[PDB]
């Protein structure tokens, strides 16, 4: 996905490996990429 | 599972 | 009004409203029908 | 600190 993070928001990985995505502004994780609403 | 805890993340 | 599908709202030890995300698996202090704490 | 509430993993 060639798209930018939308503001307030950071990717990371697990240990193994899976992206998760992390929101700054309503503190919150998630494995849906906030660019597509899918995990 | 669930993905990490935000406070454990920063 | 209710909240969205796969939410609940719960209380934290000083009675603080926040909300649990099922569908996620998360939690915010950030009402999501309003986009507000 | 931010406020941020008590963790999924936590409460479930």
């Amino acid at each position: 996905n060639e798209k930018p993070l939308p503001e307030g928001w950071e990717m990371r990985f697990t240990v193994d490996g899976i992206p998760y995505f992390v929101d700054h502004n309503r503190r919150t994780t998630t494995y849906i990429d906030p660019r597509t609403g899918k995990s | 599972e669930a993905p990490p805890c935000y406070m454990d993340v920063i």
